[PDB]
């Protein structure tokens, strides 16, 4: 019940909340941008997720 | 701290090309001489056209540009003529230009080949190369029955840097170190490369051994002239031109050293 | 629309100097010769002739831009000598070499025609 | 910024987030 | 509407196209035996896409022979030649089976933009836009399909001695270096023909237009331009030089600078042409109708786009003279120099093979057969044939630096390659504006070079300057430089 | 549409070689041997004579 | 400016240089931010008509100040095609320059004190090395450590770690290139390169000069060395071709065996995948292994003089895959991530039998671009290419609409004077920018 | 206003902060420079030109 | 400073680098005129002293 | 007023004046071409 | 706001520097008095820049705060970084 997560940010917001979906959204964006080996500063993903 | 003592050995001399060899000189002097043969050797060529009538299938700029590329005999005349920029006349005077004329009309049913023979000049010394008394005449334009081409051209003195029509060379085969002794090139598979005509090596060998104390010497040349200037006149006019440029530069230099104070 | 005149590479414009000498302040006994309306034809021969002078510590040439038709030649010499003097001797040496090469070419041509 | 841009005013962005005043205490040529 | 194509019928294991047919087809001009008689003989059949599902094809007759392992053994049709799957703009590509497919697509899109001789009767046609090349040449490396496309008769390019090398760096990032001396001899030189049309309308007695040399004392809408070139009839004469902002057709309309206004037709800005011919006739309404074809010689310069037949597109980075260009042991300077960096990413090996076959064709005295699928021609055979003329079998050649004469350590690759000049010149694209005309609805700059319009400082630009925090620039561009 | 005057690469005159080149081809000569007889050794000039298309001959079929 | 303006560097400040011809001439290193190539691209130019705007652009949007980007805290403009292939072939261990060539190169240095360095070889002939001149190109006394593209992994562990045999392990100390071969990993747009360190330690003006110097000097040396590409670089010895043909003949035989197993029901599905999916995965695996094996064989056959290798090592343009496709084998053509589908009734083309899942029938291009593609392989390759054109022509609308949506949602969000991040409504989004109040330009990767 | 557009070209002889602007675009576009005793001379000559 | 007599006339440049080039004067000034060179496609400014009217 | 125009095939310099219908008086062709100007049109052979 | 306790950063921002040089350059272009020496400086930009390096610019930057308050920071009190 600690590491089990999902990619559906709606379910995260409905079950865990707004700070959880904030982090889950950042993890999903980071995964989308890093899959091709690229990298973007965290301050940008954070500004968007916030 | 001084100049070199170069030598020359001509291996072939004809009316079309000259093959010579320069030894005991620097690569810079040999390359600059090669560049002068193409860009700083004066020659006479058409640089002004006035089309009075042109009913041919080729527009005026097409004919003018064609006429400019026709080589004109300039062996002894180019040294006497002057550049239009320095000449104190106007229009196109006989001391700074050579007037040409063309008047052709196709009256017959057969196609009329307007050739360089039809270019009538006022000076018998400056005439088209093909017209000089084998080689056929240069083709300017073909005419159909009822067509006309009438103009009045003027030739001027110029060099290659202004336009390629003023280039008296048709190829300058400059070569040095046929056997790759200085290793200026690095053949990854020297056995796959052919041997130069000036190479002196057995067929069992590909390239000469490396020479650490070696310097570029024995520069080979093949100056193929277009026909305007004899192959030897190009070389003489080149060396004289480069020596004049250096003389003028030395003059401007002394004027700047003196102007200091 | 913007094709520069062909004569603009060799003819000097009204009031423009053919050569300018600028003393280099970075190191002593060095100068920069900015020659207008010239190219690698003179820069290479002058560079090479300057390198042969043992009293010349540096001799190089460059074209600031191929579209421009100017050239800059840098010359550094020993304290007992002078860069202007080196550039002058280098031109004099090239003139003597070309004069000699011309006479030996006329001789070679005469010998080849007569056979 | 979109509003000030539509009105052609200095958008409160970068060089527009402040105002400059003259200093009479230092104007001593 | 059922798209179909012909195919050679196949019997049990052999073709029906015997030698007696090829014999009759060779003497086609004598015995009048054409394709119709070939189809009527039951040798060829038109097969459509829906019938191809039930058909078993053979690419070549070689597939019909007995092999160690039988693949099909029950063929029913055969392809005449596999190269026929290509279109028109793709058939002109030499060795298209040696290049990346996108490149062949980009070439098929460039072949339509290449200059040449679009039609033989170009002096009579008064087309609004026409580009004619001075010296068109047929490609030394050609495909056997061009004989049918008539590319041999109306070519669209020039065979250029191209050298794939980095010379001063002016050919980087899809750019090329040209030989100024070649350009002076008419290399890729072309002419641009533009036709201007106009007519005088007699719609009613209230106001009628007429061609006549306008006059300052009587005309109202006369620009600052001089009308002296115009003839009495208001039309201009051929052979006259006309620049931008000049008048070529003097038309006036009667008013309801008194009783008549000037309605003349001016030339487009930045043209500087010469009038080639002028024509006068009557339209459907029986009114006077004039067409003026201006001629402008376009010399290849920096910015003009050139492209080979393999997607290798680029603009002329700089023009070096013959003294400054590299050269081989013999006086062969490259007409064009391209950056080798465009070859590995794009993988246009056909460009290299074309450059090889062209050198062999030029030294052998023939025309290279670059048919796509031809087992009788590969890179090894071309390499062996090149070694017989005293050249490196891989096309490389020793070059000498034109500025210092020193040899180049890396043996450069050089040879004849058919390049094409594209209608996308820089003179037709260069644009500038400074306090010009503005629209009527909104007092903002116009749109287009033809209207001296301004450039669009779009939203994406606003976003960029917002990121820079440049509020004054963003204000000057959206308010002070556009519509204060 | 008509044979150029000089070779774009080198500068050798080729305008006086077209008629002679055609005159050799009709004489049962091969394109290579014909180019050799005219003195075109470099592949640049041979390119000029072997890749040219005399389009002017078709333009003269139209009345002036 | 150049459209589409994607990032802030697509609009940079430039100083005017008036010259004759009618084209906008740019430096080659500044072409990467704009994503501009010279194949006919057009770029706009806006001229500010006020001293305020002139100073603003001179201090906020100039090219030197825009070298490093906050997007990924690394430089966006770096060395390019010729200057990168030549700098690779220039900094090698076997590059020796004479007194004439050195004087020719040093003349193109703006940041030169006029003192010629003592050559690395004084006898029997005075000779300078490429690294000895590059040391003069490098400004200040920066320090850096990188690794060349060909740097083996078994070298930093064993002996010779500090004295590399292949001249890898770039080491700059006190502004001198002590050793190493430079490439994209040391001069490109990567993080921690010599340029990034030059922009951090030294100012922006110094890095500007560092860029110009590299371009001028290296291009003037390349004028001597020269770089090219031809058939000689795409050809391999008969041994390599035999190894390639044998590898492909074996791959096709294995696929034939996989087909015989599935046809005889001797193939079982894998957990979580269908029998068909299992078969296609096995076939794709066999073909991918063959492509990798042949590609490695081609890479091993390239000589140190090969120009393709010279392009991939420096990273100027291309990759090993391109070489494998030009020399050994193009590979399998994929449509929508899968092999060529049965467009016809159970067939890819009417030239193949029905139900032929073999490699040649489903789009395995066993030939290389040099050997030439067969008709079927050409058509299938055209399919593989067309999918790339379609994607490149369709993604532009969706991505541009996304860029617009993202801007309009975050266009007023800014860092106020109290260091907090607020929107137009004065609401607080972050008490400190990026939770730390630091700009993304000066930061860089480190190790705890 | 005060904008321009044309094809680009490589030029290794320019710094990264430099742009090669043709003489035609530079002649049509202008910059409003204020007059001062430091530039009254230059601006005067340019006006009379 | 506007010599309306010269504007529109055909002139032949009798001195300087452009010697031999004839053209039509687009704009005239007390000192220099703008001649539209017939030969080329470039309008140039030439001192009126060098110009020579034709016909 | 005095326009010595040319015909498309008949090529005759019929003096067609203004306020008239374009029509060749010799053959009836409706398309007319103007004659080359009398101005001095020069050309630099470059 | 109490000038004795100013919470903003003591350094001059890149935007503040840009606007300071711009406005001061405009002033110099309008023949305003110069504070420092002008050995060979005429272009108002170079003059304003030397004035910044010398720290002799008579301008006060009014940094507005989100709450509505403001802090007046003079060009001499701010620390120039670039
Ligand atoms: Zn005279
Ligand atoms: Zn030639
Ligand atoms: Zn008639």
């Amino acid at each position: 019940p600690v590491r089990t997560t999902s990619n559906d940010i709606v379910e995260i917001f409905t079950v865990l909340g707004i700070e959880a979906v904030r982090k889950a959204l950042e993890r999903e964006l980071y995964h989308v941008i890093s899959f091709d080996g690229s990298y973007v500063n965290y301050r940008h993903l954070a500004l968007l997720c916030d | 701290p001084y100049a070199n003592q170069p030598t020359v050995r001509i291996t072939e001399l004809t009316d079309e090309n000259v093959k010579f060899i320069i030894e005991n000189t620097d690569l810079a002097v040999a390359n600059s001489i090669r560049r002068v043969f193409i860009a700083e050797v004066p020659i006479i060529a058409i640089d002004w056209v006035q089309i009075d009538a042109n009913s041919s299938v080729l527009h005026d700029e097409f004919i003018a540009h064609r006429l400019g590329l026709i080589p004109l005999t300039s062996d002894d005349i180019v040294d006497k003529l002057q550049y239009s920029r320095d000449c104190t006349c106007e229009e196109f005077c006989p001391e700074c230009s050579v007037e040409f004329t063309l008047d052709v009309r196709c009256n017959e049913d057969q196609t009329r080949h307007v050739t360089s023979r039809d270019l009538i000049s006022n000076s018998p010394r400056v005439i088209p190369v093909t017209s000089r008394n084998e080689q056929d005449d240069i083709l300017i334009v073909k005419l159909r029955k009822g067509q006309e081409l009438r103009l009045r051209a003027y030739a001027k003195k110029g060099f290659g840097k202004e336009h390629a029509k003023w280039n008296p060379t048709a190829g300058v085969a400059f070569e040095y170190d046929p056997d790759n002794a200085l290793r200026h090139t690095v053949y990854p598979k020297p056995e796959e490369w052919p041997k130069s005509e000036y190479s002196e090596l057995d067929e069992d060998e590909s390239q000469a051994p490396y020479d650490p104390n070696g310097k570029p010497e024995r520069f080979y040349y093949n100056v193929e002239s277009c026909g305007s200037l004899r192959p030897e006149t190009i070389v003489l006019s080149a060396l004289s031109g480069l020596k004049k440029k250096l003389s003028d530069l030395q003059t401007q230099l002394s004027h700047e050293i003196q102007s200091d104070v | 629309m913007n094709a520069p005149p062909a004569f603009e590479s060799f003819l000097l414009f009204e009031g423009e100097k053919k050569i300018t000498i600028n003393k280099d302040t970075k190191v002593p006994n060095a100068c920069l010769f900015t020659i207008n309306k010239e190219d690698h034809t003179l820069g290479n021969i002058i560079k090479s002739q300057l390198l042969k002078d043992p009293q010349v510590l540096f001799a190089g040439y460059k074209v600031p831009h191929p579209l421009e038709h100017k050239i800059i030649i840098r010359v550094q010499t020993t304290p007992d000598y002078s860069p202007q003097e080196a550039f002058t001797n280098a031109i004099t040496d090239l003139i003597s070499e070309l004069s000699l090469l011309e006479e030996r070419f006329r001789v070679a041509i005469k010998d080849k025609q007569e056979g | 910024v979109s509003e000030n841009i539509m009105l052609g005013q200095l958008a409160p962005a970068g060089t527009g987030c402040f105002d400059l005043l003259l200093d009479a205490e230092k104007c001593k040529y | 509407g059922r798209i179909c194509r012909p195919l050679l019928i196949v019997e049990k294991q052999k073709l029906l196209l015997k030698k007696r047919h090829i014999d009759q087809l060779k003497e086609r001009e004598y015995n009048n035996y054409s394709w119709q008689d070939l189809v009527a003989s039951g040798v060829v059949e038109y097969i459509d896409t829906l019938e191809e599902e039930t058909v078993m094809l053979a690419m070549t007759p070689d597939d019909l022979q007995e092999k160690e392992v039988a693949y099909c053994s029950t063929y029913t049709h055969c392809e005449i030649h596999p190269s026929m799957i290509l279109g028109v703009c793709a058939s002109i590509i030499p060795f298209p089976d040696h290049n990346q497919s996108p490149r062949n697509t980009y070439q098929s899109a460039m072949g339509k933009q290449a200059m040449g001789v679009y039609i033989t009767n170009f002096h009579v046609r008064m087309d609004t836009l026409a580009h004619v090349l001075y010296y068109p040449q047929k490609p030394l490396v050609t495909t056997r399909s061009m004989e049918y496309l008539r590319f041999r008769e109306l070519p669209a390019g020039i065979n250029s001695i191209v050298a794939i090398a980095s010379y001063t760096g002016y050919n980087q990032e899809d750019s090329v270096i040209m030989n100024r001396s070649a350009v002076d001899r008419g290399f890729f030189r072309s002419v641009f023909y533009r036709s201007y049309k106009e007519q005088e309308s007699k719609k009613g007695f209230d106001q009628e237009e007429v061609f006549e040399k306008p006059t300052r004392e009587t005309c109202q809408g006369m620009r600052h331009a001089i009308y002296d070139k115009l003839d009495d009839d208001g039309l201009i004469a051929p052979g006259v030089r006309v620049s931008g902002d000049d008048v070529i057709i003097g038309k006036t309309v009667t008013l309801p600078r008194y009783t008549k206004r000037d309605c003349s037709t001016f030339l487009r800005t930045s043209e500087t042409g010469i009038v080639d011919q002028v024509m006068v006739t009557l339209n459907q309404e029986g009114y006077k109708f004039c067409k003026i074809r201006v001629r402008s010689v376009r010399i290849p310069q920096i910015g003009d786009k050139f492209a080979s037949r393999h997607g290798q597109k680029g603009t002329c980075g700089i023009q070096y003279r013959q003294e400054d260009m590299p050269f081989t042991c013999e006086g062969i300077t490259p007409d064009i120099i391209i950056n080798p960096h465009a070859i590995p990413s794009r993988m246009t090996i056909g460009h290299l093979i074309e450059c090889l076959q062209g050198k062999v064709s030029a030294n052998k005295g023939e025309i290279g057969d670059a048919t796509p699928f031809n087992d009788a021609v590969n890179v090894q055979k071309i390499s062996n044939l090149l070694s017989d003329y005293g050249y490196h079998l891989r096309g490389n050649e020793v070059l000498y630096n034109g500025f210092t004469g020193r040899k180049i350590t890396s043996q450069i690759f050089i040879g004849p390659t058919y390049y094409q000049r594209l209608k996308h010149m820089v003179d037709d694209k260069i644009h500038s504006r400074a306090r010009g005309p503005i629209q009527i609805l909104n007092r903002q700059p116009m749109e287009g070079r033809s209207r001296d319009g301004g450039l669009r400082f779009g939203e994406m630009e606003r976003d960029c300057q917002i990121a820079h925090g440049a509020a004054q620039f963003l204000r000057e561009r959206l308010f002070e430089a556009s519509d204060p | 549409m008509i044979i150029p005057v000089r070779c774009f690469t080198c500068g050798k005159i080729v305008g006086n070689k077209w008629e002679a080149y055609l005159g050799l081809l009709q004489a049962e000569y091969t394109e290579g041997d014909a180019l050799d007889a005219l003195g075109l050794k470099r592949y640049c000039c041979r390119r000029m004579l072997l890749a040219h298309v005399d389009l002017i001959e078709k333009l003269l079929n139209y009345a002036p | 400016n150049r459209q589409p303006t994607l990032h802030k560097m697509s609009m940079m400040g430039h100083r005017v240089r008036i010259l004759p011809w009618s084209t906008f001439r740019l430096n080659l290193s500044v072409t990467t931010p704009y994503n501009a190539d010279f194949d006919g691209d057009e770029m706009n130019l806006h001229l500010p008509q006020s001293l305020e705007t002139r100073a603003e652009i001179q201090e906020l949007a100039m090219v030197p100040r825009m070298i490093v980007t906050p997007q990924s805290n690394r430089p966006v403009m770096g060395i390019v095609q010729d200057t990168l292939t030549a700098v690779r072939k220039f900094t090698k261990r076997d590059v020796f320059l004479e007194r004439g060539e050195v004087m020719n190169l040093l003349m193109f240095l703006s940041t030169w004190d006029g003192k010629v360095p003592q050559p690395a070889i004084l006898k029997p002939r005075p000779l300078w090395t490429g690294k000895q001149i590059f040391s003069l190109i490098i400004p200040g006394h920066i320090n850096c450590i990188r690794t060349h593209s060909t740097h083996p992994d078994d070298e930093d562990s064993g002996p010779y770690k500090h004295i590399s045999p292949g001249d890898t392990k770039v080491v700059v100390e006190n502004g001198e290139l002590i050793m190493g071969i430079l490439c994209k990993k040391s001069l490109g747009t990567s993080a921690g390169s010599l340029v990034h360190i030059s922009y951090l330690e030294m100012g922006h003006d110094i890095t500007r000069l560092f860029y110009s110097n590299i371009q001028t000097v290296i291009n003037n040396w390349l004028l001597i060395e020269g770089h090219t590409i031809g058939i000689g670089d795409s050809i391999a010895d008969s041994k390599t071709y035999q190894d390639i043909q044998n590898t492909i003949k074996k791959a096709k035989q294995d696929v034939i065996e996989v087909i015989e197993k599935a046809h005889n029901n001797e193939l079982e599905p894998t957990p979580g995948n269908t029998l068909r999916q299992t078969f296609e995965n096995q076939v794709n695996r066999i073909l991918n292994d063959a492509r990798d094996k042949t590609g490695s064989s081609a890479q091993k056959s390239l000589s140190e003089y090969n120009n393709f290798k010279s392009m991939v090592v420096s990273g100027a343009k291309g990759s090993k895959i391109n070489i494998s496709q030009v020399i050994a084998v193009v590979g399998q053509q994929n449509v929508e991530g899968k092999r060529i589908p049965f467009g016809f009734k159970h067939r890819t083309l009417p030239h193949f039998i029905k139900d032929d899942y073999g490699p040649e029938s489903r789009g395995f291009v066993e030939n290389s671009y040099l050997a030439g593609l067969t008709p079927t392989e050409f058509f299938f390759h055209a399919m593989g290419g067309r999918e790339g054109l379609i994607d490149t022509a369709v993604k532009t609308a969706e991505t541009g609409y996304i860029q617009r949506r993202l801007i309009k949602s975050m266009e007023s969000v800014m860092v106020k004077y109290d260091a907090t991040v607020r929107n137009s409504i004065n609401q607080v989004v972050q008490l400190r920018y990026g939770e730390d109040g630091l700009a993304g330009e000066s930061v860089e990767f480190q190790n705890l | 206003d005060f904008s321009a557009r044309t094809v680009i070209t490589p030029d290794p002889n320019l710094s990264i902060d430099q742009v090669g602007v043709p003489r035609s675009i530079a002649a049509n576009m202008t910059f409003a420079e204020i007059v001062t005793p430091f530039n009254i001379d230059r601006l005067q000559e340019l006006v009379r030109r | 400073r506007r010599d309306n007599e010269l504007i529109g006339q055909t002139v032949r440049i009798s001195q300087g680098p452009y010697k031999g080039y004839i053209g039509v004067v687009k704009d005239a000034t007390e000192s220099t005129a703008r001649v539209e060179l017939h030969s080329t496609c470039q309008t140039i400014s030439v001192d009126r002293q060098r110009l020579t009217t034709v016909g | 007023q005095p326009m010595i125009y040319i015909c498309g095939e008949c090529h005759t310099e019929n003096e067609i004046k203004s306020r008239d219908p374009i029509r060749c008086r010799e053959c009836g062709y409706r398309i007319m071409y103007k004659k080359r100007t009398k101005r001095l049109v020069v050309f630099d052979a470059r | 706001q109490a000038n004795q306790k100013r919470i903003t950063t003591p350094y001059m921002t890149k935007y503040e520097r840009a606007r300071v040089l711009g406005t001061r350059a405009l002033q110099i272009a309008m023949c305003a008095p110069v504070m420092v020496e002008l050995e060979g400086e005429t272009d108002p930009l170079l003059i304003a820049m030397k004035e910044l390096k010398a720290r002799k610019i008579p301008i006060i930057i009014r940094r507005y705060l989100p709450d509505g308050s403001y802090e007046d920071w003079g060009v001499d009190e701010l620390i120039i970084s670039d």
